């Protein structure tokens, strides 16, 4: 992660070596030092009462490579998430060597595509890339216009609520056109 | 698909055409004038 | 085994893998359906209904037996610019019993090819045939003489790339494959020069390796061996190998016979290696001559090893190639093989190895009059081996120290492809082929790296797109 007028060099020096090179227009970024100049916003909004609360499913805190730590409850948690590097090489190596073989991405600007190629060089497959929201229904009549693009953006909707009642019935249709290539084993 | 199978049945078309060649079959030891030769088959086709 | 690894790279087979039907492109100009006019043919209408629907129009081009090498040229000049011609002159046509190579379709196709060459038309030619070449041993060849057209077409593909399009084989009797495929086949960008339309799809000629696991089955020369043209080098080394293996009797037969340059030395060598060998000066073209030759074979020994090797050849250039020319050039091959087969229905032959060449296996400039004979041997082996008669159409390459196989085209191909096989390994290749009862082995020393530089250059093809090493 580099400042403005720096990503240009970061991709110019990268395209000459014939490897993955991308740059984003986002003004903020995480796991790289920017929060080093702000220390009055990450440790001043905690007033947690001295009484117990319940929890939920465990999470894997990737802030120190293949960190076995589930979470860091320190006041510098946001700091290390925004400043300390994830060290994603070790993290994605541990993900691939175990069963974690689908990268269900949530943003349209992933920072693990390099990790995707790294895993492709080694063991592990099915490294996914799921996109964000592409609008959605206008209403129930303006329904279809942009919900067709919302479905076609990785966001599955509920189609039994679409046709809950419209006078629609089952119709035989051509199935999946299995793209066929010869895979034969000879004795 | 089942509709194509009905198209096959309705017009009385036989699917028995011949042996496959995509599978890398030898096809040359598969037959012999001697019916008892080991390695040889008897039918000269079949729907495949 | 380790020494038979050379034989495995020697023996090959022709297999018809299912290719594509071709990319259908809207044709223009005209597409002439060249055929005869003696009988009304529904194949004409079946071909046409998808031809004017392909964008062009259809014009009937009637051609008779030896009508002339020029008539079709001014006919095509009169119709105008043509994008291609369908040769429906080889549809449901019986083989004239006078000579397999006297087939009228072969002469008409050669005349049409030379007319298009002389008419400055430059359109691909497609020859429609009815089960002329087997798509596989499962089905059957109706006419081996029609395979001579396929062989001469493979040769023509290496002479006039623009004028020649290829051949399109269809099932005998059925015309649905024409209506289903011809439009995409003739205009296909795939580049297939060998089309075999069938009910299960479309099949293209392919070169595929023949595995040699060294089957325990051994073929022995027991009985008398009838070697046509035994004095000729090809049959010479075959007879020598038979005598070495322990052939009881040898019956080397050729028109020259004892009057051949090397007959006495070969006979002495056979007598030294084997025993009771005989050479005779008998014609093989005449049916009655072969009949009385077999009648004169001593009843003390049955005949089971007819090895047809006789082959006459002067030139194979297409500009002079006409049907009767091939006929009297390779009569000693075709007619002789037909007479031997017709005489050997009632003989329990353990081997009827028809000695053919690579001229039918792939295109061969200067062998255009020689290739039809080898293709007829291929088809005859197909027909015979299909029935209760073992057959083996080995397509030999350049033969070391052998007449007819050696010639100007031999050295030309030696400098742009195959070379003389060692007899010491060609004999083992033939032994292995007889061990499997292989229908049509293709025993070549082809050097794919250098041979394909002159084969696929003028005409890219998928005929060699099945050999793993042919990519290089």
């Amino acid at each position: 992660a580099g400042d403005s007028d720096e990503l240009d060099r970061l991709v110019a020096s990268c395209t000459t070596e014939c490897i993955r090179a991308k740059r984003l227009a986002v003004d903020y970024a995480s796991h790289s030092s920017h929060v080093e100049t702000i220390r009055d916003a990450l440790h001043a909004e905690l007033g947690e009462d001295f009484h117990p609360l319940p929890g939920f499913v465990p999470f894997f805190s990737t802030v120190t490579g293949r960190w076995t730590q589930p979470d860091e409850l320190d006041a510098g948690y946001w700091y290390r998430n925004l400043r300390r590097t994830v060290r994603f090489a070790d993290a994605v190596r541990a993900l691939a060597e175990q069963g974690y073989r689908t990268f269900l991405e949530v943003s349209a600007h992933p920072i693990l595509t390099a990790a995707i190629e790294e895993i492709g060089d080694g063991s592990g497959a099915d490294l996914s890339a799921i996109h964000s929201l592409r609008r959605g229904d206008g209403s129930l009549a303006d329904f279809g216009e942009a919900l067709s693009r919302a479905f076609a953006a990785g966001v599955a909707v509920d189609w039994e609520s679409v046709h809950l009642g419209t006078g629609a019935r089952r119709v035989p249709l051509p199935t999946y056109p299995f793209q066929r290539e010869r895979v034969w084993l000879e004795p | 698909t089942p509709e194509e199978f009905w198209e096959l049945l309705s017009e009385g078309r036989d699917a028995v055409a011949g042996l496959p060649t995509d599978r890398g079959w030898d096809l040359d030891s598969l037959f012999h004038p001697d019916p008892t030769r080991s390695g040889t088959a008897h039918q000269r086709g079949g729907g495949f | 085994s380790t020494e038979v690894d050379e034989v495995s790279a020697l023996r090959y087979r022709i297999e018809w893998r299912p290719t594509g039907a071709g990319e259908p492109a809207r044709l223009d100009g005209t597409w002439l359906v060249a055929k005869y006019a003696g009988t009304a043919d529904e194949t004409s209408t079946a071909a046409r209904e998808a031809l004017e629907s392909a964008g062009a129009r259809v014009r009937e081009l009637v051609v008779d037996a030896r009508c002339g090498r020029d008539e079709l040229a001014e006919r095509l000049r009169s119709v105008g610019e043509v994008a291609g011609v369908l040769s429906l002159l080889a549809v449901d046509e019986a083989e004239p019993e006078e000579a397999p190579l006297a087939l009228a379709s072969l002469a008409d196709t050669l005349s049409l090819v030379q007319a298009m060459v002389s008419a400055e038309l430059g359109c691909p030619l497609w020859t429609v045939t009815e089960s002329a070449v087997a798509t596989g041993p499962f089905e059957r060849v109706r006419n081996a003489a029609h395979g001579a057209l396929w062989g001469v077409g493979r040769v023509i593909a290496l002479e006039n790339p623009a004028v020649w399009g290829g051949l399109v084989d269809v099932p005998a009797g059925s015309v649905a494959e024409l209506a289903r495929h011809l439009a995409a086949v003739v205009s296909g960008g795939a580049g297939e020069d060998q089309l075999a339309l069938r009910a299960d799809g479309v099949y293209g000629r392919r070169w595929v390796r023949a595995a040699a696991p060294a089957t325990d089955d051994e073929w022995k020369p027991t009985g008398t061996v009838l070697v046509t043209g035994g004095t000729g080098g090809v049959g010479g080394q075959i007879a020598r190998w038979l005598a070495r293996r322990g052939a009881p009797h040898l019956l080397l037969v050729s028109r020259s016979g004892p009057d051949a340059d090397g007959a006495g030395e070969l006979v002495a060598e056979l007598e030294a290696l084997g025993a009771r060998t005989t050479v005779a000066a008998c014609d093989v073209t005449d049916r009655e001559s072969v009949r009385e030759l077999l009648g004169g074979i001593g009843d003390d020994v049955p005949l089971s090893a007819v090895f047809h090797a006789a082959a006459t050849l002067d030139d194979g250039t297409v500009d002079t190639l006409t049907g009767e020319r091939i006929e009297r050039a390779s009569r000693a091959k075709v007619l002789g093989a037909r007479n031997l087969h017709e005489l050997t229905r009632e003989l329990d032959l353990t081997a009827f190895v028809l000695f053919s060449s690579f001229a039918s296996a792939f295109g061969a400039p200067g062998l255009g009059g020689y290739a039809p004979g080898n293709a007829y041997l291929d088809g005859l082996a197909q027909q015979r081996r299909s029935d209760g008669l073992p057959a083996t159409a080995v397509a030999w390459g350049t033969w070391a120290g052998s007449g007819m196989a050696e010639g100007p085209v031999a050295d030309r191909f030696r400098r742009h492809g195959v070379i003389e096989m060692p007899p010491e390994t060609a004999c083992r290749a033939l032994q292995n082929a007889l061990d499997r009862a292989e229908v049509c082995p293709i025993v070549i020393d082809v050097r794919w790296d250098r041979f394909l530089l002159a084969y696929t250059a003028q005409r890219p093809t998928r005929l060699f797109d099945e050999i793993d090493d042919a990519r290089r």
